[PDB]
């Protein structure tokens, strides 16, 4: 595995290079918002982002060493967490707003347009605030996003099919090494390094919580026929079996 | 699945 | 100023060990097999009794009682099922393939099938138990992780005090790993491995809360007022 | 609000 032979600097470079682009929404400022149109904009955007996410995952060191079925499982588990951490990152410099796209910046009041949404917006805004407090760095963000990809589904997959999992744990260990390397280079003390590492990883619990709530929300919008969802998005939603 | 196919494309 | 921040790592470890709740028993009726109602009955009766002890335990976690009553309530409402679950997984660690709900209530996944929608949750809990066993999780590490769940799960739905206490627990976990002879690299890797499992514990709690809500709605069995209030905090309705 | 949790936390 080339993945396990990367230095910390090489891991950082690989992850930075693999970053997907920031997409635009179809937002038309002339069209008055409705519940349907807002869900339309957000789900249209998510659907286009999913295609780039799939191709990003292929470039995360270690990911394509996995069987296709294992790759499918990890993305099915993690896709909404990954969309969410990206959104929070884009929003870090816009206190009180969520930057879904450069032309779609929404505040909590606008979230009320959609039933049950404002509570999810509030959670996302709090995560953005936490990122700000910690002064999260870009190099740290890309490490966390790859950890989400590799970790979120790792406990829900024969003895032979058991050490597909060991490789994943080894790559996760390399990413931990990389995070610590970044912090040491930033001048943090050993104590500060382990403290910050824990602070960053604890945010992943909150991101999991938000994804679980968001998945239930999306399922509700589907059942209510609020808007049609793309085939890909329906498939990714159906994987959670709500 | 679409995901499976795109992971192959 | 909070006394918790003045504790050494050894003092923190001893305080958390001292705070540990007792291991409770289920009913002694050996009637098998279970039904959906009888199994949900035993599990919820047990959870209700454990909750009373959990509240006592939380008051003994250094730093917790320095919070306002409102903040204490919030953290427990957010974390209670994660805390029951990590306790169950710990008790079960030495019993591969089984969940030790109580010493007289040791269940396998097949018994999970007795209840609609339950075996999926049993499978997740069993996987977590296995992961802890393979990591050789130590009791001192366990009590640290359990207190981390208490302080962390609700902290972003509210501050500095909680984060300072969380930092102290991190220092304590690292102290334990150093004391066990791990290299610096092994310490940070293991710290990461343990904290990543907390993501899975959150996931299990979210699934478990939806499951309990469905049982309440089906009127499967009678749930204690306390259990109902803790469930109602999650706003599934 | 009356909550059993309040009562327990105040014991
Ligand atoms: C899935 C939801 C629509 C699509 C949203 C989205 C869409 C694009 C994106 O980059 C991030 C997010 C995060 C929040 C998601 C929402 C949470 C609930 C809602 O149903
Ligand atoms: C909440 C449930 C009943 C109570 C269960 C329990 C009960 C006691 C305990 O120590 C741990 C757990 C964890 C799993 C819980 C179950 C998850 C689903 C079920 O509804």
């Amino acid at each position: 595995s080339l993945a396990l032979s990367l230095t910390a600097d090489q891991m950082v470079s690989a992850l930075l290079d693999a970053e997907p682009p920031i997409l635009y929404s179809e937002y038309d400022p002339t069209r008055p918002f409705s519940e349907a149109s807002m869900m339309g904009l957000l789900t249209n955007l998510a659907d286009r982002e999913l295609v780039h996410m799939i191709n990003w995952a292929k470039r995360v060191p270690g990911f394509v060493d996995l069987t296709l079925h294992d790759q499918v499982h990890l993305l099915e588990c993690a896709w909404l967490e990954i969309l969410m951490i990206g959104l929070v990152w884009r929003s870090m410099e816009h206190p009180g707003k969520l930057l879904f796209a450069p032309n779609l910046l929404l505040d909590r009041n606008q979230g009320k347009c959609v039933e049950g949404m404002v509570e999810i917006f509030d959670m996302l805004l709090a995560t953005s605030s936490r990122f700000r407090m910690m002064n999260l760095q870009g190099e740290e963000f890309v490490c966390l996003k790859s950890i989400i990809l590799l970790n979120s589904g790792v406990y829900t997959f024969t003895l032979k099919s058991l050490e597909e999992k060991d490789h994943i744990h080894r790559v996760l260990d390399k990413i931990t090494d990389t995070l610590i390397h970044l912090m040491a280079k930033a001048g943090l003390t050993l104590q500060q390094q382990h403290q910050r590492l824990a602070q960053l990883l604890l945010i992943l619990s909150h991101i999991r919580h938000m994804s679980n709530k968001g998945m239930e929300h999306l399922y509700s919008m589907k059942c209510k026929n609020v808007v049609p969802l793309s085939d890909l998005l329906l498939e990714m939603l159906d994987a959670h079996r709500l | 699945k679409i995901l499976h196919r795109l992971l192959q494309e």
